[PDB]
């Protein structure tokens, strides 16, 4: 997931969206990859 | 900026210098992991 | 021939203005035809020219302006009314009275529109005319309007002037742009002398300044 | 997906690796008889190795030293995470090629670098002196199942 | 028929009449006539000289200026235009095209041919591919093949092989050389990303002067990070 | 009689203004080799059949004209035969400008192999439609067409290529194999670019409708190959079969055959009601109505056939008659092969009184069966041979003919040529700028050079039975190799490089080269075959293109598909009960070394021949 952006469409659906190549494309965040991996186990980078 | 897309959401990581302001302030060992500090034995201190 | 002056040298039309053309022939555009001695000619740079309407008098298939375009005498005022962005390119009258055209003359009917950002392309050293050792350096800037672009050449930090050419294509009439590509024409050993060339472009629509910077031997 | 070597042989002179790029017309049997009849023709420069996305190529690391599987790993890495190494989802957005292959996914350059890798291919045992400064695996397909 | 052809172009002696000819096809001298008009390219352009219908019998009124500098010759099996055009002087170089001039009779139509009159033969033009120094925008590519110390800008056609749906390829006007006053053009076109497959290769369709067309392999390759792992 | 560089039989520029074969039977002119008209224009060709067309040409190759200037009405045109070409080919016209073609017909193979780089437009049944009204209505190609793009304006379409200012391609079928070599260029089965070079209005570019394309394409799509938003084709239909993963880039449509068989307006002609002229249209070889005929043995008298050549059908039966039960002779099967302790001797004038050790059968279930050959009844004008203890005659394909007469005279002059000289460079397709060191061929043709003897004489033994004491055949035979010289010679050198490679004992050097009836279609010639692979150019002779130059030049006359199910079909014939992969590591000198992974599924799984 952190590296391989498989969590991409739920970004899209979520918000996030980035212009690739002039198309709209979902922007995974390092937000996501967190909220998604462990939702109620950590929020911030730094409690991790 | 990036040539190949418009958007500049992409970050490069940059190893800097800590002032000595920062400096006093990484008493506890929970600051170091909070303020963002790295080892400069191996790590440049140049941008990457 | 006489008539090489067309009213006015470039008249601009904001996306549906209309601008008017209006041209004065030396000969007086009276003949004997049973028809007013004028017509409109619109030519792009490149194709032949195609006459719009035919001695005044009726309007040819594919019009660019639906409005009617009847002159009379030596000097006639008409409006096209309808406008097209398609509709950018010079437009020449001939007389239908006698068997002659007043070429050499011709109407600018430019485009008014919101300043578009014009893209800047920078092109690095190539394989090709090497041998030659005419090493040109190209930068290109296209669909950026104003019409009127300021072009600079800096080389090793230094201002480049008169060696670098400037050329401004035909607008086009789907975009109504303008877009001018910079061709600079330089020896090997020329070439050898600076280690990074900067193409730099200033227009009215970016009030930040905008510019290319490639290094030879960086692809 | 093949993995041509440099092109760049070497005759009984030279004292090492030769850097003599072939021309496509070289005596040398190989260019003759196969690795010209079948034409590919590279960009061979001196040193480093490049995965063309379709293929492999060794410019300067020779595939059959212990350095050349280090070096394969890279590239296969690079050839290949869009839809192999990955779940199946292409890269992310602004993570480079290189970014999935030096760092991770490779197999370590040395035993003794202080680097976190997996040494995935190289199988060295005990009797070596590299056994001073293992700092890494010992055994791939053992300790891996 | 509705077709017709220029030739003799580029190379006029100075001081002698050039011969140009229009291949019209069931042209009708009745209602149909074929002129050559001195419209030139981005300087001071008048006119040149037109023929009248065969009722006519080939004869029309004639610029003074035009007059005695310029020859036409009319015969039915050729069916076209022949421009006896004299005295070609330095600047008189301009382009002409061969069609009826919105007669009222009937509609000839036309094409024109470009020549350019000088000391300096028909140089044969060069034209070499450039790829981008810069990454590209999303989805479009910019590729563009330069010619230079090419002869005579008209006529001159380039073309690139690659064609795709709302391609954009900005025609750049001829410009004088800084020595020998040779004429300076390119040509720039931009395709969408999925037009272009990396290891795709685009060849420029330039034509210096009505001779055989010659390629240079441009870039329009994504193909991108070469792999250089250090070992220390 | 060809012009030595005539472009076409009918030099003027409207032909055929009605040329119509509605007189009694349809008619055909057979053995075209040039095209039948230069240029049409209004010219109106109708129910005009040609039968056997081999037309090649540098410039752009049509079968029924070059260039349809204007309004020209072809129709109920059916054209059979191979056409090569270079820097064009088309099926009935290389370009149809304002013309329509409607209920025409096309089965031949279409060749373009040479390495050319240009602008080209090639396709099964025209190259180029541009006109307005121009429309190819009701019309079918089975185009076996391969050629070789490498560049993107390249445009192989099968039905049509680059279809232009909407040309409509109406209920049209196309049912053969596209096979480009490389993905480059703009390769689709029933229609090519469809887009123009002026701006692609939806409407300016083409059209197509209710349109069928069940042809095998390669490294290209199954429709049009550049596909876009606003796409102009209404109805397109493809019946299911392997796109070698298929792309899957092109629309997908149901079989239900018979409802396909409708869409078609004019479904075949066949009857040609114009029954004579060839030279393979009497196989019989009549068996019935023969004095002894039976109905269970006629297969058998067949599987005789191919034994006794030159041979009287009441022989035929009487020594079919003979043939056992017990014995393999029940099944289908090919022509043999005469060898001697696993050589295949082919100069049967030299080996005919010795005593040939075996005949190798060849049967249609890919089976081999050795026989015993010893000379019996040997004659001066035809040699014979029995085969163990059956008693069954055999004799070989060629009358024994005075080899040396050739020999003598066609040696010398063969002898006397170089690899580097101008003779060799202008029967190749080669400018004096560019080198040969692409073709490899040095070495190898300085040794063909040497041995030319053997090659030479194994050539005239295979190449036609001559039965004549006369010297004009043999004067022909004399004229035939002296006037292609050079292209023999590049033939001799790039068959017997790239060919020389043993199955076992047997080197297929002489079983490739030369016996092109191993595997059926006796027809072709050895000699034939040779002199069109020389001057076939020199991208086709190119060492890069190993592959698709047997698919070209090989295929289609030795009976085979492709250079791999050839590969496949000589490892059945020779070396049977084992692996295609074990007989290329053991046959092959390169150190190959496979190492088959740990774990015990994919140890299972690799093994398999299954590709993937």
């Amino acid at each position: 997931p952190y590296i391989s952006n498989q969590y991409e469409e739920d970004a899209k659906q979520q918000g996030q969206t980035i212009n690739l190549y002039g198309k709209e494309r979902g922007l995974v965040t390092d937000e996501l990859v967190l909220k998604k991996v462990f939702d109620g186990k950590y929020k911030t980078w730094a409690e991790f | 900026k990036d040539p190949a897309d418009g958007n500049e959401v992409y970050a490069t990581n940059v190893v800097k210098e800590l002032t000595e302001a920062e400096a006093r302030n990484l008493n506890s060992f929970e600051s170091l992991i909070d303020h963002n500090i790295l080892s400069a034995r191996e790590y440049q201190s140049g941008d990457y | 021939a006489a008539a090489m002056a067309q009213s006015p040298a470039s008249l601009s039309a904001s996306a549906g203005a209309a601008a008017a053309i209006a041209c004065r022939s030396s000969q007086a555009a009276a003949a004997a035809a049973a028809a007013a001695a004028l017509a409109w000619y619109a030519a792009k740079p490149g194709a032949a020219p195609a006459a719009l309407i035919y001695a005044a008098s009726a309007a040819a298939s594919a019009v660019p302006a639906r409005f009617s375009g009847s002159g009379a005498g030596t000097d006639f005022a008409a409006a096209i009314a309808a406008v097209e962005a398609e509709d950018a390119a010079a437009y020449y009258c001939a007389q239908a009275a006698a068997a002659a055209a007043t070429f050499g003359a011709g109407t600018r009917a430019e485009a008014k529109r919101t300043v578009a950002a014009p893209s800047v392309f920078i092109f690095p050293p190539s394989d090709e005319q090497l041998k030659s050792g005419t090493a040109s350096v190209v930068c290109l800037l296209n669909n950026f309007y104003p019409r009127e672009a300021k072009v600079q050449w800096k080389v090793d930090n230094a201002l480049q002037s008169g060696n670098s050419q400037e050329s401004v294509t035909e607008q086009d009439s789907k975009d109504s742009t303008y877009s001018l590509s910079s061709t600079l024409t330089l020896s090997k050993a020329d070439y050898e002398k600076h280690k990074v060339y900067a193409c730099e472009v200033t227009h009215q629509g970016l009030s930040s300044p905008v510019t290319k910077s490639f290094n030879r031997g960086e692809c | 997906i093949l993995l041509y070597d440099a092109y760049k042989f070497g005759d009984d002179t030279t004292s090492g690796k030769a850097t003599a790029e072939a021309k496509f017309d070289s005596s040398n049997p190989a260019m003759k008889n196969f690795f010209g009849p079948v034409g590919n023709k590279v960009v061979h420069n001196q040193h480093g190795a490049y995965a063309t996305g379709d293929g492999v190529y060794y410019m300067s690391y020779r595939m059959l030293d212990k350095d050349g599987a280090i070096t394969y790993t890279h590239a296969m890495t690079h050839d290949s995470d869009q839809d192999i190494y990955l779940g199946g989802y292409g890269r992310r957005n602004g993570l480079g090629p290189e970014f999935f292959a030096k760092g991770l996914l490779q197999a370590p350059d040395q035993p003794s670098d202080a680097t976190i890798t997996i040494n995935s291919i190289l199988k060295h045992s005990k009797s070596d002196s590299t056994e001073g400064s293992r700092l890494q695996v010992l055994d791939p397909t053992e300790r891996f199942q | 028929a509705v077709a017709l052809a220029a030739s003799g172009a580029a190379a006029a002696a100075p001081g002698a009449s050039l011969k140009l000819s229009c291949a019209a096809s069931g042209a009708t001298a009745a209602a149909a006539a074929a002129a050559w008009v001195r419209a030139a390219a981005g300087k001071a352009l008048e006119w040149v000289a037109a023929i009248a219908a065969a009722a006519a019998a080939a004869a029309a009124a004639a610029a003074a200026a035009a007059a005695a500098a310029a020859a036409i010759s009319a015969d039915a099996s050729a069916a076209a235009a022949a421009l006896a055009a004299a005295s070609l002087a330095a600047a008189d170089t301009a382009a002409y095209y061969c069609a009826a001039a919105g007669a009222a009779a009937a509609a000839a139509w036309g094409q024109g041919t470009l020549v350019t009159v000088s000391s300096a033969s028909p140089t044969s033009p060069k034209v070499f591919p450039l790829s981008l120094c810069s990454t590209q925008p999303d989805g479009n590519v910019v590729i563009a093949c330069l010619v230079q110390g090419f002869f005579p800008q008209e006529p001159l056609s380039v073309t690139w092989s690659e064609s795709g749906q709302g391609v954009t390829a900005r025609n750049f006007p001829p410009s004088q050389d800084a020595s020998g006053d040779l004429y300076t053009t390119s040509s720039q076109l931009t395709l969408p990303a999925t037009q272009c497959l990396a290891g795709k290769s685009v060849t420029c369709h330039v034509k210096h002067y009505t001779n055989p067309s010659q390629d240079v392999t441009v870039p329009c390759p994504a193909v991108p990070t070469p792999p250089t792992p250090s070992p220390s | 009689e060809l012009g030595p560089d005539e472009r076409s039989y009918i030099k003027d520029t409207f032909t055929g203004r009605l040329i119509g074969e509605k007189d009694g039977k349809n008619y055909a002119i057979y053995n075209l080799k040039k095209p039948l008209f230069e240029n049409l224009s209004g010219a109106t060709v109708e129910k005009l059949s040609l039968k056997n067309v081999a037309i090649s040409g540098k410039n752009d190759i049509g079968s029924l004209a070059n260039e349809a200037t204007n309004g020209t009405k072809i129709k109920q045109v059916h054209v059979d035969g191979v056409l090569a070409g270079e820097r064009g080919v088309g099926g009935l016209l290389a370009k149809a400008d304002q013309s329509s073609i409607a209920e025409s017909s096309f089965k031949g193979r279409i060749v373009n192999t040479y390495e050319t780089t240009d602008a080209y437009n090639i396709g099964g049944l025209v190259g180029h439609l541009t006109g307005k009204n121009a429309s190819i209505a009701k019309s079918k190609a089975t185009v076996t067409i391969s050629s070789n793009t490498n560049r993107s304006d390249q445009t192989v379409g099968g039905l049509a290529g680059l279809v232009d200012q909407d040309a409509h391609i109406q209920n049209s079928y196309a049912e053969g194999d596209i096979n480009n070599v490389k993905h480059f260029g703009k390769v689709a089965g029933v229609a090519g670019y469809l887009w123009d070079r002026t701006s692609g209005e939806e409407k300016h570019a083409g059209e197509l409708t209710n349109v069928l394309s069940d042809v095998n394409v390669t490294n290209g799509n199954a429709i049009t190959g550049y596909h876009y938003t606003g796409m102009k084709v209404a109805n397109t239909f493809s019946s299911k079969a392997n796109r070698v993963v298929s792309k899957e880039s092109f629309e997908e449509r149901g079989t239900m055959l018979d409802a396909s068989q409708i869409v078609s307006k004019k479904a075949e002609i066949n009857p040609l009601t114009l029954p004579t002229v060839s030279t393979s249209g009497k196989k019989d070889s009549d068996f019935s109505k023969i004095a002894h005929y039976q109905a269970n043995r006629a297969l058998v008298y067949k599987n005789i056939e191919k034994l006794l050549p030159f041979y009287n059908k009441s022989t035929i039966v009487k020594y079919g008659n003979l043939v056992k039960e017990n014995s393999l002779l029940y099944q289908k099967e090919l022509l043999s092969a005469v060898m001697m302790k696993d050589d295949q001797v082919i100069t049967d004038i030299v080996s005919n009184k010795q005593t040939a050790n075996k005949l190798l059968l060849h049967y249609n279930d890919h089976s081999s069966e050795k026989f015993d050959l010893k000379y019996q009844t040997d004659f001066a004008n035809l040699a014979e041979y029995n085969l163990g203890n059956t008693g069954l005659l055999y004799t070989p394909n060629q009358f024994l003919y005075d080899r040396d007469s050739i020999v003598k005279e066609v040696l010398p002059e063969l002898q006397k040529l170089d690899y580097q000289s101008d003779a060799i460079r202008k029967t190749l397709g080669i400018s004096p700028e560019v080198k040969l060191t692409e073709l490899y061929l040095e070495d190898q043709f300085s040794k063909t050079k040497q041995n030319l003897g053997d090659s030479l004489k194994k050539l005239l033994s295979a190449d036609a039975g001559l039965a004549s004491d006369n010297s004009v055949t043999r004067g022909y035979l004399v004229d035939k190799i002296k006037n292609n010289k050079e292209a023999l010679l590049l033939g001799l050198t790039y068959l017997e490089r790239w060919y020389n490679f043993n199955y076992g004992q047997v080197n297929v050097k002489d079983l490739v080269m030369y016996h092109p009836d191993f595997f059926g279609k006796g027809n072709t010639s050895p000699l034939d075959t040779l002199i069109e692979l020389g001057k076939s150019g020199f991208n086709n002779l190119l060492a890069k293109n190993n592959v698709d130059t047997y698919g070209i030049s090989l295929a289609s006359q030795h009976g085979a598909t492709d250079l791999f199910s050839t590969l496949e079909h000589y490892r059945k014939v020779f070396l049977p009960n084992t692996s295609n992969n074990d007989w290329f590591k053991s046959e092959t000198k390169a150190y190959i070394v496979e190492e088959k992974s740990t774990i015990e599924e994919v140890k299972t799984k690799q093994g398999l021949a299954g590709t993937k």
